RNA sequence: ACUGUGAAGCUCACACGCCAGUGUGGGUGGAGUCGUUGUUGAAAUACCACUCUGAUCGUAUUGGGCCUCUAACCUCGGACCGUAUAUCCGGUUCAGGGACAGUGCCUGGUGGGUAGUUUAACUGGGGCGGUUGCCUCCUAAAAUGUAACGGAGGCGCCCAAAGGUUCCCUCAACCUGGACGGCAAUCAGGUGUUGAGUGUAAGUGCACAAGGGAGCUUGACUGCGAGACGGACAUGUCGAGCAG
RNA sequence: UAUAUAGGCGUCUGGGGGGAACGCGGGGAAGUGAAACAUCUCAGUACCCGUAGGAAGAGAAAACAAAAUGUGAUUCCGUGA
RNA sequence: GCCCGGAUAGCUCAGGGUAGAGCAGGGGAUUGAAAAUCCCCGUGUCCUUGGUUCGAUUCCGAGUCCGGGCACCA
RNA sequence: AUCGGGGUCUGCAACUCGACCCCGUGAAGUCGGAGUCGCUAGUAAUCGCAGAUCAGCAACGCUGCGGUGAAUACGUUCCCG
């Protein structure tokens, strides 16, 4: 839906942490993105579900 | 001779329900899913050693169970068939999984 | 891997067949193919195990479609009896239909034939027309607020950078000289203080730049939040600062 | 119509109907409220049908309870609320 | 939401190792002159993307435009 | 064929526009679709020579010469006059 809704998720416990919106037509591939995860009290790389 | 020929039951057509074994058990092995979903590997015959092919054939069952696509539907390993050279059936039991050797 | 529990070699039958020729069994004899084989997308058809395509058989399970039969059930078809009177009803028997039809429970359709109801508000009377939420300006009377079917517009998005941070730069317009080249493309010099530009309406701002360029990155975080703005309420808005 | 049945005679014993309220078992609305209305309420009310008794229905665990060796048929009151 | 069918030349329509045919258009034939017959041409991203294979218009995945039937109590 | 270079002749004059000579370059073309033309004997097929016009030729055209010289005609069934 050009700009639909997103989850990103920790690699490490894969716990859903962030909610977003990229266009899927200008960046097709999912996202990748380094945010902080509560959970493992770090900074992880997260990616979209 | 004799080896082993498992019918996984996956979908070989879809690319993500694709399987590649790759064991390494003596007592670097590599395998794939045919066109007609099936898996080959090595193994011995009726007339050979007891619990040394047995033992082997483990480490290869573990990858391959460990590589079950997640869309499958229905039973996994329909029939195994490890016969030897001319001599027909020689059908393992699909139902043994744990503790193969005994 | 096969070979006198007899191959090649011939000859007999059938199958498909584009007769390209292969496969199966039969009769005589008596030792075969085959491995690097040579073109190869890929190798030998030495053989083997799994298996696809269609066509063949078999067992066991399993659903339908038909044709009969009489015995359930059905007949406002005939004749007797209860019955002296009876086109009611019941019983007996003959003649037809027949596991169908009818009915019970479950289930899918058509269903104004019937029933219960809905069909907004504003409005210089009602209807037709137009409007209903959010953002910007004027009316608006130099704090805030202020009406009319008063005067003008925009929105129901977009950007993975057009966000964060560090550093650097000054536009538009005009004049003069230059191959195509022209009012107007790229180049050089000069005047030039904001007249350009800020994703998108308008307003308030921004040249100190919030405008232009480049390098690294994800704070487009987690637990919180003194003090306030605005308000019938429900909503809404700003925020220093502490820790990770 | 044969076994026999339906029926036909004779004789004894019962029933029918009425009543104000209370009871038990069935059938069962709409006005109204929801500031409209269809789920819902009104309400198992109004009304109707079948039957009683001096009262009726229920009643003697195929029950509650929760690790306490607890209660011990049913009915009706007050709390639990 | 679920299940089928369609997308191919200017137009219409057939199809694991071929992209084809009729109406079209063009040049040349036959005729005193035409049509139809003839011959020879150019016409094509096989809806758009990726996957398997030495190779896909053909098999698989996603998406776009369409069409039919059955679902749909914030 | 095409093209580069160097030459000969006529013409006052070879750029648009002559022929010929030499050196080099070396395209298409592997016998030609539907269709279509000529010929019955010195003919068709083929080979060379001369003339007109004319200074020079675009002549592979036109008019004549001679050399070597074939196959076939069942018959009006059909097209044209
Ligand atoms: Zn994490």
């Amino acid at each position: 839906d050009v700009r639909p809704k997103i989850t990103l998720a920790c690699e490490v416990c894969k716990h859903r942490n962030y909610i977003t919106k990229k266009n899927r037509r200008n960046d097709p591939d999912r996202l990748e993105i380094k945010k902080f995860c509560p959970n493992c009290g770090t900074h992880q790389p997260h990616k979209e579900s | 001779t004799v080896e082993v020929a498992i019918r996984l039951g996956v979908d070989p057509r879809k690319a993500d329900q694709m399987v590649r074994g790759t064991v390494n058990l003596p007592h670097k092995i590599n395998f794939r899913v045919d066109k007609q979903a099936n898996l080959h590997f090595i193994i011995g015959k009726a007339s050979f050693d007891e619990t040394k092919l047995a033992e082997n054939y483990g480490a290869a069952l573990d990858e391959v169970l460990r590589a079950k696509p997640s869309s499958s539907k229905g039973r996994y390993l329909k029939k195994v068939t490890v016969s030897t050279t001319t001599g027909p059936g020689i059908p393992v039991d699909p139902s043994v999984t744990r503790n193969f050797t005994e």
